């Protein structure tokens, strides 16, 4: 029951520590959700993982998806997101 | 053209401007809707000169110009990036995108419209705290 | 049970699902590949395309990862592997819905099994024929999916078998993104696990003991999150062997293999063995005409639960 | 569309549309700028915001191009020109919906006319008031809207006047995209056309004759395909003068000014003149509160089409 394991683990595994088993369960549940074509539920799982990774200070600890767009400026000809 | 722009007829203005025999009607900078991207893994600019040159040579040899449809800016020739994926469905994305602004994530029209209208969700569907609502 | 006719004029050899479980590809000895889609409304299997693929009998096909597009490999007995990409701007049931990409004319023998590596390893391939040579084909150039480069060439069998003696080969990758690259390769009577080393080349890692006869099917169970991996093997004997693998020169991790169970319920030859998505239900077909479903008990012993006669 | 009443407590001096014909901005003498937007539902004008801008009566206004944002420039008697930009963040009709960008406090006398250049010149602002000098302000970087540099300063009058109160300075730009830059100055009673030469400095192109009284307005005509261009001027006597301008390629082109018409149907003082976007239908204001529409006849002269009076 990796679904219940992941949905319980995201309540404070990367917020307080870091173990490989929780990341394995999270990736396995995300792959299963992709395989069932539950992309909306995968997105809800991702935003819940982002929301529950807020520390006491406020620094996010979730391994979020990296940026895919780096627009080049028309005038200065440099990266707008550095 | 300015009179057409004064009314809400922009597609007609685009049709008029696309096939105008005069080449310097609106602006002289050339391409002002052209967007250049840096790569998400190496940081170099996605210009793809090698792929365009090879596909131009191949299409010159084989005659048909459908080989040049394989050229695109969804891959990087320096870092050998395979494809850019949709933020919701994780499928290859080649022809039309819908970029979420504050976080810089891709999307099909149907996928992004589904997540931001049908599901009534105000967050980015890729795990982003910045509320890019509607 | 609802039987649907696939429409081939000869024996249907291999049937494989896609990643999303709504498309099935059937190869046969009539030199044809057929792709069937599962209709959402009518809930009946209907044909999408049917095109001639090879000049001999196709025996193994595989779907690619859905994040690399829709690519179907096809390994036939004419010493070719052909990769097929769908262009959706064609009519269905026409023969032009799946476009040819590349022919791999490097195999000197009749190919038996073709498999895609998992998506975290890239767009890789794995071919095996009666020449006894395991070949890995990558997709390095991302602009065109027609330049596939051979990268790993490992010899499984020392000499190829003669034409009068039968042979069977099968492959199974490692569906684990959190483990190093592994490959279960089934020779005639041998089962070898190949691991990717620090030098970028495959090496012999472990061998599954037993297997006094021909191995007909190999299958690596999905790692749902457990600490032990599972390999299921169906031999020419009646044995459905399940191997439990625990992972801990020039190899990133040495691995130990212990036989978990051994079942003689089929009383014949286990032609095919497979796994579920979560590795809880096994399915095994045999010469008794019955497909058995196996589930692990509380004490980690697999016991049959259903028998489906045909 | 039906007429509507503004909340202004004094005389409205200049009303100017936006580009898209849905946003209207009125500057008045009670120190208020009220901007109204045309609602899609029921086709009625609705208020956007109302903020005090200057310390005197505001006599000029001109929107900028929508590609440079919702910029409104207002000129008043306080010798300053202030630029204002809409903010969707603040609530409508709150008063904080608009924000200043730069105050053009580079004048000694009260400024009368502010006008925005055609978009192929960039973001350029024309200012003319009681000092007798035409001030041109350029945005050398259109990226930032708070930076404004004076670039051209041409003395349109020989001497400063004595009766500074009895003066009116009006400006009008030339919407020809591919002709050289042309600017119209009506300083006190003389109308001057200014063309940009090869040296990069403005020069006197041609002079409109006549104009026996103070020129209260000026408007250039959008020439859609015509080989000649039209200028509408309005004098204090009530005479509406339509000049015919022919351009043939130190300036690189000479201008031949030929008077085409002179109408005195307004028994008063023509405060404002205007063109429609075709350069055909001309409308004029007056001291009688009447609005007269003028259209070209079969001949080369113009004739009145309707007299819109207010009761
Ligand atoms: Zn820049
Ligand atoms: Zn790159
Ligand atoms: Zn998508
Ligand atoms: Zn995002």
């Amino acid at each position: 029951d990796v679904q219940s394991a992941a949905l319980i683990s995201i309540f404070g595994s990367p917020r307080y520590f870091r173990d490989q088993r929780v990341d394995e369960w999270i990736q396995t549940y995300r792959d299963m959700l992709k395989s069932w074509e539950l992309f909306s539920m995968r997105a809800r799982f991702d935003v819940l993982r982002s929301k529950l990774s807020r520390t006491k200070t406020g620094v996010l600890t979730a391994d979020i998806k990296p940026r895919q767009i780096y627009i080049q400026c028309q005038n200065c000809k440099q990266n707008i997101n550095t | 053209l300015l009179l057409l722009h004064r009314y809400e007829l922009f597609g007609i203005a685009a049709d008029v401007l696309k096939y105008c025999p005069f080449e310097d009607i609106m602006g002289s900078e050339g391409d002002q809707s052209s967007i250049r991207l840096f790569c998400e893994r190496c940081g170099e600019l996605i210009t793809n000169e090698s792929s365009k040159e090879k596909l131009r040579a191949e299409a010159q040899q084989t005659g048909n110009k459908k080989i040049m449809d394989k050229f695109g800016y969804w891959y990087c020739d320096s870092c050998k990036k395979k494809n850019t994926s949709c933020v919701l469905c994780e499928r290859p994305l080649k022809k039309l995108t819908m970029v979420i602004l504050p976080c810089g994530h891709e999307g099909h029209f149907q996928c992004i419209q589904e997540w931001f209208l049908d599901e009534n969700e105000q967050e980015c569907p890729g795990g982003c705290p910045g509320v890019a609502f509607i | 049970m609802q039987p649907f006719d696939s429409g081939h004029d000869d024996l249907v050899h291999d049937v494989v699902y896609d990643f999303y479980g709504r498309h099935v590809a059937t190869c046969s000895s009539d030199q044809h590949i057929k792709v069937f889609k599962l209709d959402k409304d009518t809930s009946n299997w209907e044909l999408s395309d049917s095109w001639r693929a090879h000049d001999s009998s196709i025996v193994a096909i595989d779907w690619a990862s859905p994040e690399y597009g829709r690519i179907i490999a096809s390994a036939s007995y004419d010493k070719t592997v052909k990769l097929w990409e769908e262009d959706p701007d064609q009519e269905e049931c026409s023969g032009r819905r799946w476009n040819k990409l590349c022919t791999l004319n490097d195999s000197k023998g009749s190919l038996y099994s073709v498999k895609f590596a998992p998506a975290h390893l890239g767009l890789k391939l794995a071919c095996l024929g009666n020449d006894g040579i395991l070949r890995l084909y990558d997709a390095l150039e991302p602009s065109d999916l027609r330049s596939w480069t051979l990268t790993s060439e490992m010899k499984v069998l020392s000499i190829p078998p003669a034409n009068h003696l039968q042979s069977d080969f099968c492959l199974s990758w490692c569906p684990s993104r959190f483990s190093p690259e592994k490959l279960a390769v089934s020779a005639l009577e041998q089962a070898i696990i190949y691991q990717r080393g620090k030098d970028g080349k495959l090496h012999v890692a472990a061998k599954l003991p037993g297997h006094k006869s021909l191995i007909r099917s190999i299958s690596w169970a999905p790692s749902i999150g457990r600490w032990y991996q599972l390999i299921a093997t169906g031999c020419k004997d009646g044995r459905i062997r399940i191997f439990k693998i625990t992972e801990k020169a020039e190899l990133q991790s040495n691995l130990q293999v212990e036989l978990l169970s051994e079942h003689d319920d089929h009383n014949g030859e286990v032609w095919s063995v497979s796994w579920n998505l979560t590795g809880t239900i096994l399915s095994s077909a045999g010469d008794d005409g019955k497909v058995r479903l196996w589930k692990a008990t509380y004490s980690n012993e697999f016991k049959c639960m259903s028998v489906i006669t045909a």
